[PDB]
C-alpha cells in the first residue's frame, strides 16, 4: 500500500487511489512517468501544495506532497479533482488550483502526482 | 462580385454581450474568451490569450483586458507575463503591459484579477508562490505598485463605494483593506478583527458584493459579512443558511465562482448540494439557494443544474449559471429564479463568466 | 442553412465556417484578417443547375474557431494543382498564419 | 521518504515505440507528438510541437525532428519557422535550426517532411505560396537553400537506393528528380515523361515506396510506377486495382497516407471504399485491400475499421493504421493481414503514425 511501483498499475492510475486525495491534474503515472518520476523531458516542481491521507490498508495517515511535472504541454490522461482536506488560497500551500509549477524555469503544467512523505 | 473583408465590429449591442472564459484545461496554452449573446445564444466572436488567460471587461465597457504568460518557444525560453488591452467591439489587441513573472497561474475566481471602481487602476493576484497584489495603471501602460503587505493573504475583492479601495482575505481570518492613492501606489491601508477561523469554518472566497458590504459562505454553510461603509471594515457571523432538515440531511455549499447578491432586493444566491463532507467543497450544485441577507433566512430554492460557478447583472436581473460547458441565463426579478434559456456548448472547460458592464 | 456543411457553396471547405463563428460566409469575424490567397472550388448551385467558382479564404490571426468543423472535397485536388487543393493552411502568407475559420467567397461561373 | 524526479528515458526499448502525430486541430496551437508502446498500448511520453507540428525519426534512431512555426505572441508577433532536434530516449529538445518564413503549414503527409537516405539531409516542402523544397543539413544545423527547380512540384519521395536524390510530383504529370551535392546543393537534376495525366486520373501524393521504384494509386483506382534503377526515372501505367465486379459497385482508393508497400513481397496495402464518385477521396477505409504488384492481383481485403493513414515497418512485418484517433496494429508477415491489437485514443486529430526506426542499413 505505501509502494506503488509493486502495486497493480490500473490501482496506482485511478483517482481513488488513497495518496491522490487532494490532486487536480493529470496522474503523471499515466503519462509516461510514476507515481515519483516525471516523464521524460518535464520537469519536477521544487514546490508543491501539501496534505494529508488516510490509509485504508494500514489505518494510518501520511503527509503527501502534490508535485507537478512541468516545461510540457498538458498530458490529457488520467485527469483528478480531488479536493480532501483542501484549502483556499488564503492558506495556500493547502490550495490545488494553483499552478504548482508556477516557479518553474517553464511553468507549462503537463502532470501531477502525489510523494509520499511521511507518517 | 463578391469581396471577403476584416475590420468588422461585433454584431449585437455590448449589452447582449457575455464572456465566457475557457480555459481549455486540456490544451491550456491555447485558453480564450468566448463571446456571445445571451439572449439568443449566438457566439459573436473570441479573444486568445494563450496560457491560462485571465480577463474582465473595463468598467466603462470600451475595452477588454486580459492577463496571461507567454514564453519564447511556449515550453521553453523567456518567460512574459503581460495585461493586453484589447478593444471591446472590434476585438483586436491594443496595448501589451509588462508585469513582473509572478502573475497567479490558476483556474478562474473572479478575484484574481479585477479592477477599481474608477476603472483607473487594474488590481491581480501574484505568486511567486509568495503573495502579494500588484497594480497596473490603466492610463500609464504599466506596473505601478507591488503590494507585499498583502504577503499571506488571497484575492481581490474591490470596494463599489470607493474609488480605488480593495480588500483581501488574510490567512488570520480577517481582512486587509487598501486604499490607492491617484497615483495607484498605496495610500493607506488597515486590517479587520478577525471574520472567520481559518481551521474551524474556512470560508469561500467568492463575495456575494454589494455596494458597502460584502458576504462570504463557508464550508459548512455558514455566512460571514464585512461591512465597509466606513474607513474601517467591521466584520460579523456565523449565520447558518441551514435550517434543521437542512442539517439532517447536510446540506452543504460548493462550487467555485459560488455566490452572488441581487443589490436591490438583498437577495443573495448560493450553490448548494447535499451529503456534504470533508471533500466536497468545489461539488456542483444540486441546487440554487435564494437567502434573504436582511432575515437571514431562506426564502426559495431551485434545481442547480449542475452549476459550479454564477453571476449577476443587476440592472437587467440576471444571473448566469455556468456548468463547465453550457451556460444557463435566469431571469432574477422575482424571489423565483425563472430560467430562460440555455447554451450549450459555449466552453470546453470554464469556471467563468462575466456580463458586459452597461452602467458606465 | 448557410451553417451547414452541405450548402452548395461549402463543397471544398477544409475547416470552421466563419459563419458559425462571429462572422459570414464572405467576412471574417472582429479581430481576424482575410487571407490574401486562397484555393478555390467548383460548386454545383441547385437552383440554376450551373457551377460556381467559389473562392476560400482563411481568416487568420485569431486561434481555431472550433465551430461548424467542415470536410468536403468536391473537385479538391493535391498539392501539385496547388490552388485546388484544401490539405494546406491558406493563412500560410498572412502577417500572422494561425488559422481561425474559412470563408466561402462566391467569384462567379 | 519518497523523492520525484526527472531526467529519465522512455521506459520501454526503441523497437516497442511509435509516433502518433497529433495535429490537435481544435487547439492546433498545442500539437504534439505521442510516443506509445505498440506491443502493449502504454503511453510513453510526448513532444510538444506548437502550430501544426510535422515529425519524423532519424533514420539512425538516435533523434526525432520536429519541424514547427512560433510567433513572439502566437497569433501576432515575428514568425519563426524551425526544424527541432530533440533527444529520442529523454525527449528533450537539443538545438533548433532556423527555416525561411515558409515551410508548408498543412496536414501530416509524410512527404512533406522527409530525410535522404543517408539521413545526412532533412528535406521538406516549401510554400509561400510560391513552392520550393527546403533542405537543412544535420550535421551543420543549417539551412542550406531552396530548390527552386522544384516549383509547381509538392512533396518529396525519397530514393532509398542513393544516399542523398529524392522525387517531387510535378503539375505535369511526371517527376522531378534532384540529386544533392555533399554540401546539401543540387548537383544534377532529371524530370521524367508524363507519368499521370493530371486532368483525367490524378494520382494521391502517398508513394508505396520500394528500394528503387515507387506506386502511386489515383483517385480512379489505377496504379502508376516510378522505375528509379537508373539515374533516368522510368514511368508506366496505368494499371486498374480493380476487377469487374470492384468496377460494378464503383470501389476507389480513399485517404491521406493511404498506401504502404512491404518490400520483400512486393505486396501493396490500400484504403478503399464502394460508391466511389467525385469528393470521396479523402473518405474512410471500408476495407484494406493487399495487392500482389507482380501479378497486379488483389491477394487479400479485410475490414478498414474507418482507418485513413498507414504505415509499414519492414524490419517486423507490420502495418499500424489510423482513424484519426485510434490505431490498429496488424501482422503482415501473409499476405492476409491478421489484427493484433487497438489503441484507443491515441490522438484527438492525428492522420500520421511512424514507427521507431529498426536496421534499415
Ligand atoms: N493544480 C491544478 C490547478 C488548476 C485547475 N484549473 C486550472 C486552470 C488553469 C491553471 C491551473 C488550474
Ligand atoms: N484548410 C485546412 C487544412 C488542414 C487540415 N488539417 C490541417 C492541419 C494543420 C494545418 C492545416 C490543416
Amino acid at each position: 500500500s505505501l509502494n506503488p511501483d509493486l502495486a497493480n498499475e490500473d490501482e496506482v492510475n485511478s483517482c481513488d487511489y488513497w495518496r491522490h486525495c487532494a490532486v487536480d491534474g493529470f496522474l503523471c503515472s499515466c503519462c509516461g512517468g510514476t507515481t515519483t518520476t516525471c516523464p521524460p523531458g518535464s520537469t519536477p516542481s521544487p514546490i508543491s501544495w501539501i496534505g494529508t491521507c488516510h490509509n485504508p490498508h494500514d489505518g494510518k495517515d501520511y503527509l503527501i506532497s502534490y508535485h507537478d511535472c512541468c516545461g510540457k504541454t498538458a498530458c490529457g490522461r488520467c485527469q483528478c479533482n480531488t479536493q480532501t482536506r483542501e484549502r483556499p488560497g488564503y492558506e495556500f500551500f493547502l490550495h490545488n488550483d494553483v499552478n504548482w509549477c508556477m516557479a518553474n524555469e517553464n511553468s507549462t503544467f503537463h502532470c501531477t502526482t502525489s510523494v509520499l512523505v511521511g507518517l | 462580385r463578391e469581396v471577403l473583408t476584416g475590420g468588422h465590429s461585433v454584431s449585437a449591442p455590448q449589452e447582449n454581450r457575455i464572456y465566457v472564459m475557457d480555459s481549455v484545461f486540456m490544451h491550456l496554452t491555447e485558453s480564450r474568451v468566448h463571446v456571445y449573446d445571451y439572449t439568443n445564444g449566438k457566439f459573436l466572436g473570441m479573444v486568445p490569450t494563450a496560457f491560462n488567460g485571465h480577463v474582465q471587461v473595463s468598467n466603462d465597457g470600451k475595452k477588454i483586458y486580459t492577463m496571461t504568460t507567454y514564453h519564447e518557444r511556449i515550453t521553453r525560453g523567456k518567460r512574459s507575463d503581460v495585461v493586453e488591452v484589447w478593444d471591446a467591439d472590434k476585438l483586436t489587441f491594443e496595448k501589451e503591459i509588462s508585469l513582473p513573472p509572478k502573475r497567479v497561474q490558476g483556474l478562474n475566481y473572479d478575484g484574481l484579477f479585477r479592477q477599481t471602481t474608477d476603472g483607473k487602476f487594474i488590481v491581480l493576484q501574484n505568486a511567486s508562490p509568495a503573495t502579494s497584489i500588484g497594480i497596473v495603471d490603466v492610463a500609464k501602460g504599466d506596473y505601478v505598485e507591488d503590494v507585499t503587505a498583502a504577503a499571506g493573504c488571497w484575492s481581490v475583492i474591490p470596494q463599489p463605494n470607493r474609488p480605488r479601495s480593495f480588500m483581501t482575505i488574510c490567512g488570520d481570518g480577517g481582512l486587509l483593506t487598501i486604499n490607492l492613492g491617484e497615483d495607484g501606489k498605496v495610500a493607506s491601508q488597515s486590517r479587520s478583527k478577525q471574520m472567520f477561523s481559518v481551521k474551524d469554518d474556512p470560508i469561500f472566497i467568492a463575495p456575494a458584493l454589494d455596494k458597502d458590504k460584502a458576504h462570504f459562505v463557508s464550508y459548512y454553510g455558514n455566512v460571514y459579512s464585512a461591512d465597509f461603509s466606513g474607513d474601517e471594515v467591521k466584520v460579523d457571523g456565523p449565520w447558518s443558511l441551514l435550517n434543521d432538515e437542512d442539517k439532517a440531511k447536510n446540506w452543504v455549499p460548493g462550487g467555485y465562482n459560488l455566490v452572488g447578491l441581487h443589490r436591490a432586493s438583498g437577495r443573495m444566491y448560493v450553490f448548494m448540494h447535499p451529503d456534504g463532507k470533508e471533500g466536497t467543497h468545489k461539488f456542483p450544485a444540486a441546487e440554487i439557494w435564494v437567502m434573504d441577507t436582511k432575515t437571514k433566512q431562506r426564502v426559495a430554492r431551485i434545481p442547480g443544474r449542475d452549476a459550479l460557478s454564477m453571476t449577476i447583472d443587476q440592472q437587467r436581473n440576471l444571473m448566469l449559471t455556468l456548468d463547465g460547458g453550457n451556460v444557463n441565463v435566469y431571469d432574477i426579478s422575482q424571489p423565483e429564479p425563472k430560467l430562460l434559456r440555455t447554451i450549450e456548448g459555449a466552453a470546453e472547460a470554464s469556471l467563468q463568466v462575466q456580463f458586459h458592464p452597461v452602467g458606465g
